RNA sequence: CAUGUGGUUUAAUUCGAAGCAACGCGAAGAACCUUACCAGGCCUUGACAUGCUAGGGAACCCGGGUGAAAGCCUGGGGUGCCCCGCGAGGGGAGCCCUAGCACAGGUGCUGCAUGGCCGUCGUCAGCUCGUGCCGUGAGGUGUUGGGUUAAGUCCCGCAACGAGCGCAACCCCCGCCGUUAGUUGCCAGCGGUUCGGCCGGGCACUCUAACGGGACUGCCCGCGAAAGCGGGAGGAAGGAGGGGACGACGUCUGGUCAGCAUGGCCCUUACGGCCUGGGCGACACACGUGCUACAAUGCCCACUACAAAGCGAUGCCACCCGGCAACGGGGAGCUAAUCGCAAAAAGGUGGGCCCAGUUCGGAUUGGGGUCUGCAACCCGACCCCAUGAAGCCGGAAUCGCUAGUAAUCGCGGAUCA
């Protein structure tokens, strides 16, 4: 907006710091303003933290565990590996074509096996 | 002697003149 | 030939009764020299806080005096009636003398 | 005795040495400036309150 | 101050010599910030050194100073609660601080009536070996040396 | 604590002089001295409409008597009667001309000096001491205003030890300048003895 | 020795403040004034406000007896306004004497009954709220942690994320410069000149204020993940440039009813009011903060030079005469960057002093004078002559400040005869 021209370099570097951290965390969140009718996670015992808050809430559980894991506090679990990025892409690659074939119009999964390597 | 009542900063200190200090 | 004193508190309320007079004077007549400030006279207060005993963290304030002068030569008729007019003074207490 | 004395100090009667300074405002004995003619106390008072024209706070 | 070591004061060199030594003597002398006064009766002096000996004020200057630098010192110091008298190497600054400032002790020290004449005298023993000032640099070495038992914590 | 009077603190800046008007040395006292009387009347029988800016100009023989009115309907009376005979009672022991422009207050409960005789009152008038400093806040904050704080302080209710009752909310800097925070002082006549009341209102900055 | 205080004394020697933060504090001006205390003389609806009735009188001006003053007692002048009335008279708005009631008034207590204002921890770096989370709960969390900082400042981190009162930052003074205005100053430029920027003349300069600019770890190099730190250049000034104002939630049953407001209390021919005189100034003593010295880096005499800030029309006084002098008589300028207090002092030049209870030191005391004020015994201040005391750098202990600071030397202002 036009309205730069005012705010110093004091509050010009501050306020895109803010820019910063605010998309250095939030970027993936704040697509959607409502409490997501579930949650998937890749480690349900490292971000258990996590798990409690959608378990009080009543939120169905999902999320790809690893041995090192506590499956009974899950509701849909998804066993198998998980500390590593083959293990993790071939499920959420799999998992998210669910999500677009119930959606509309099935395409090619994203490039992940370039970044595995 | 700042205290002298008869030298030059005699007066001064006091605020006066006299005779030992010219006066108009 | 007359000259034009402008005393008052508010240094920016005499600003623009003193820039005024300014522009309606060489604007409607001759010659002026424009506005000349003056060493402002302060009358600098100082006094103790607490009502009791305190001799110390006492306040204190100052009376801000301006002065500013501004003279105009020759005596046209047409400055006269414009200063006589379009004036607005308040807290500007002016005096003016020949 | 303190109103008696307010209104002795506005009276005069007898000689010039009598007729010492007294503050208007909360009417004190002491402390009274001549130019304001009021005490330090209802000095500052008036002052922050703005009262007091061309009366501002004095900092160098 | 407990963070910085604060910077020493860099003072002006010597207006007629060229050496802040010089002036660093003259406001050890000055006196209820007199400058100009000092100054004066500090090269007053300087002409009474030609007066005496053909020799130049400035080297009788630094003989003085020289022979009257503390080398080392005893300084006090708690250990669990107990003082120990240990000595040391003194600072450089501090010795010039402490030669410069005894030699205008040991002036007043002297029974001369003029200013200029006690300071003139002083800086002549002082360069030679033996003076008012000299005396007490010879006396503060002597406490480090014989306390040189204690000398065991340097810190 | 402290706390200078955060108005003599704006008073060369933010807000200015409550009384403005130049005076030489030979009389500043005397002309004060009845701009002083004045106030002190209107203060008194004109308190009813709520009055607060009593504000004053000044210069030769003219006193701009402006007078800011929570509701100047009664300060005028009917057609203009009231007004007339206030300018009537005003020269009447003075000699400078009088002229009394009275001015409305765009809203009451963001005028300080106005919140602060209303819930002092209220007070006096024995009520919920604790609350009527809290409605007197969201009041002021739900009104328009940027910043509110209010305190009372002495005998709450008639107890015998002292007490003061702090309450505020939003923002209050009272020590930065370009903040144009009202002040709101106020008495409190109560049976028992007397009350301390405070208010303040942020709203303008830069 | 000046001044505050303790104690003692006194008819009174008014009261308050009590480690730091009471002690040159309230007092920024006690000869009666002030003054709240004491003694002697009077008033006692009063010196002030509001209201009503009653006998009388307008208002208002001057005099007298008495007195220490106050007060008491008492004589002369006088008659505006409106209505009924030609007139006479009398009523009355209003002002005043007296009698009467409601009432005034109180610096008389309670600052643990209070407001307001202020001291203080301390400009110390902190203290809290909302929501979420853990705990039966008080409560914790955030605010802790690593680094950094004048800082809860910011950065990284984290069951917390965020906000608020604080530090910061906006306003004033001093620094670098410019724009605007040139009766302050200026041969900077030129000419005249009783050579004083005096005349003309000029706004560059200095200055006078008014507005804006500049500094932002901005730039280069090293360290680092970051914030930031370190060294340097440019710059008048670098890492908040020096200084001021600003002193949070709370704390101390902190201070003040004697500034004022104020609940309650208590007095009312006196716990109120006026006067004269006395008293806060009383001194066998002790403490606090100070001033002046103990001297040759110094003391006296003469001559000479550089400030800032502030103040002044019944006030600041140029300058002239007089006196050794304070100061008096005469008398110009000045609502005052334009006249004046006004000589800044220390310093600088030349000279005397020669270590001495001293030409150091100026307390004490005798005699004589001037100014203010009705009035200087108590109890003022300053002159000139004489007097020239203690002290030759101070026990235990103890205070101040890190740069234009300490030390040191001057001037002004409020206050106020
Ligand atoms: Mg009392
Ligand atoms: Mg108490
Ligand atoms: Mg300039
Ligand atoms: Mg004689
Ligand atoms: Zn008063």
């Amino acid at each position: 907006s036009p309205e730069i021209e005012e705010r110093p370099k004091k509050e010009q570097v501050r306020l895109k710091h803010e820019l910063e951290r605010l998309q250095k965390y939030l970027s993936g969140f704040r697509l959607l303003k409502r409490l997501p009718d579930a949650i998937f996670v890749v480690d349900p015992t490292k971000e258990a933290i996590a798990v409690r808050e959608a378990r009080k809430l009543f939120i169905p559980v999902i999320a790809l565990a690893d041995t090192d894991s506590d499956p009974d506090l899950v509701d849909y679990i998804i066993p198998g590996n998980d500390d590593a990025i083959r293990s993790i892409q071939l499920i959420l690659s799999r998992a998210v074509d669910l999500i677009i074939q119930a959606r509309g119009g099935v395409v090619e999964p994203s490039p992940s096996y370039a970044l595995v390597q | 002697g700042k205290g002298d009542r008869r030298t030059r900063r005699g007066k001064i200190w006091r605020g006066t003149y006299g005779k030992y200090r010219p006066r108009k | 030939k007359i000259r034009i004193k402008l005393r008052g508190f508010d240094h920016k309320t005499l600003d623009a009764s003193a820039q005024k007079i300014v522009e309606a004077a060489r604007r409607s007549g001759a010659q002026v020299s424009g506005p000349i400030p003056l060493p402002t006279r302060v009358r600098r207060f100082t006094v103790i806080r607490g009502p009791f005993k305190h001799k110390d963290s006492r306040e204190h304030f100052e009376l801000r005096t301006h002065n500013r002068l501004v003279d105009i030569i020759n005596p046209n008729r047409k400055t006269i009636e414009q200063l006589m007019t379009l004036d607005l003074p308040t807290g500007v207490e002016i005096e003016i003398k020949t | 005795a303190r109103k008696a004395l307010i209104e002795k100090a506005k009276r005069t009667p007898k000689f010039k040495v009598r007729a010492y300074t007294r503050c208007v405002r909360c009417g004190r004995a002491r402390s009274v400036y001549r130019f304001f003619g009021l005490c330090r106390i209802c000095l500052r008072e008036l002052a922050h309150k703005g009262q007091l024209p061309g009366v501002r706070k004095a900092s160098w | 101050a407990r963070r910085r070591r604060a910077e020493v004061r860099q003072l002006q060199p010597d207006l007629v010599y060229g050496d802040v030594l010089v002036t660093a003597f003259i406001n050890k002398i000055m006196r209820d910030g007199k400058k100009n006064l000092a100054a004066r009766i500090f090269y007053d002096a300087c002409k009474i050194i030609q007066e005496k000996t053909g020799q130049e004020p400035l080297k009788v200057f630094k003989q003085a100073v020289e022979n009257v630098k503390p080398r080392m010192e005893v300084r006090s110091r708690r250990v669990g609660g107990a003082n120990y008298q240990v000595p040391m190497e003194v600072s450089p600054r501090r010795q010039q601080s402490l030669a410069l400032r005894w030699l205008v002790q040991a002036a007043n020290q002297r029974p001369e009536r003029r200013a200029a004449v006690r300071i003139a005298h002083e800086l002549m023993d002082a360069a030679e070996g033996k003076g008012g000032a000299v005396k007490k640099k010879e006396d503060v070495e002597r406490m480090a040396e014989a306390n040189r038992a204690y000398a065991h914590y340097r810190w | 604590g402290n706390k200078i009077h955060p108005i003599g603190f704006r008073l060369g800046i933010t807000r200015d002089w409550e009384s403005r008007w130049y005076a030489g040395k030979k009389q500043y006292r005397h002309l004060l001295l009845e701009d002083q009387r004045i106030r002190g009347l209107l203060e008194k029988e004109l308190y009813s409409a709520g009055l607060a800016r009593v504000d004053i100009e000044r210069a030769a023989d003219n006193v701009a008597v402006t007078v800011h009115v929570a509701k100047p309907g009664v300060v005028i009376g009917r057609g203009g009667e009231r007004i007339r005979v206030l300018r009537e009672e005003l020269a009447k022991l003075t000699g400078k001309n009088v002229a009394l422009n009275v001015q409305e207050v765009q809203n009451p409960n963001l005028s300080a000096p106005l919140v602060a005789q209303r819930v002092a009152e209220q007070i006096e008038r024995r009520f919920a001491v604790r609350r009527a400093i809290k409605q007197a806040v969201q009041r002021v904050m739900e009104s328009g205003a940027k910043g509110a704080k209010v305190i009372v302080s002495g005998r709450i209710g008639g107890a015998e030890q002292a007490r003061t009752e702090w309450a505020a909310q939003g923002r209050v800097p009272l020590h930065t300048l370009r903040a144009n925070i009202d002040y709101g002082f106020a008495l409190a006549r109560t049976t028992y003895g007397v009350l301390g009341v405070k208010a303040y209102i942020f709203l303008g900055e830069v």
